[PDB]
């Protein structure tokens, strides 16, 4: 849990000569700073 | 109350058996003197609105009807919740004609015709 996720599809690899070239993708880690929650009351009926 | 003919008001046969019921479901258990297991309970019973309270209602309401010599038999009809109001009712079937004739016919005997239940 150093990363949230990466795609493996993404991870390309270029070798020509003597230079390698590569591209990726990365999602990176977050940390929560904030919540928003929402509460609704109902009314119910019960029978038997 | 009053009949309208001067005299103490009466209640008979059905309208006995209406009041005497009404009067102890009324009444709190413990409460009148001489009789510590007269009344009922339902004082205590004003609680939460869940089905366990419910059911607590109407096995009190099935003892004191019970507890009626009279009272053959009593069961749950329906009931409901709507919040803070519950709703229920019982059906309640006393003793038959037929016993009764009998209980009071076999009275000649003694001639007392009165009821000390």
């Amino acid at each position: 849990n150093e990363i949230q996720d990466f795609p493996a599809e993404d991870v390309q690899v270029i070798v020509e000569g003597n230079e390698a070239r590569i591209s990726m993708t990365v999602y990176p880690i977050r940390s929560f700073k904030k919540i928003s929650v929402s509460l609704v009351y109902k009314q119910q009926t019960l029978q038997a | 109350s009053t009949n309208g003919n001067g005299d103490l008001d009466t209640v008979k046969g059905i309208d006995n058996m209406k009041q005497q019921l009404q009067a102890r479901l009324l009444t709190p258990r413990g409460s009148l003197m001489l009789h510590p297991n007269y009344g009922s309970d339902l004082h205590n019973l004003f609680g939460l609105n869940i089905p366990e309270q419910a059911t607590l209602i109407e096995m009190e309401v099935l003892r004191t009807l019970t507890s009626d010599n009279r009272v053959k038999s009593a069961n749950l009809i329906d009931w409901k919740i709507q919040g803070n109001v519950y709703s229920g009712q019982f059906s309640v079937e006393i003793k038959s004609v037929e016993e009764s004739i009998n209980f009071v016919l076999g009275q000649d005997e003694e001639g007392i015709f009165a009821l000390f239940e």
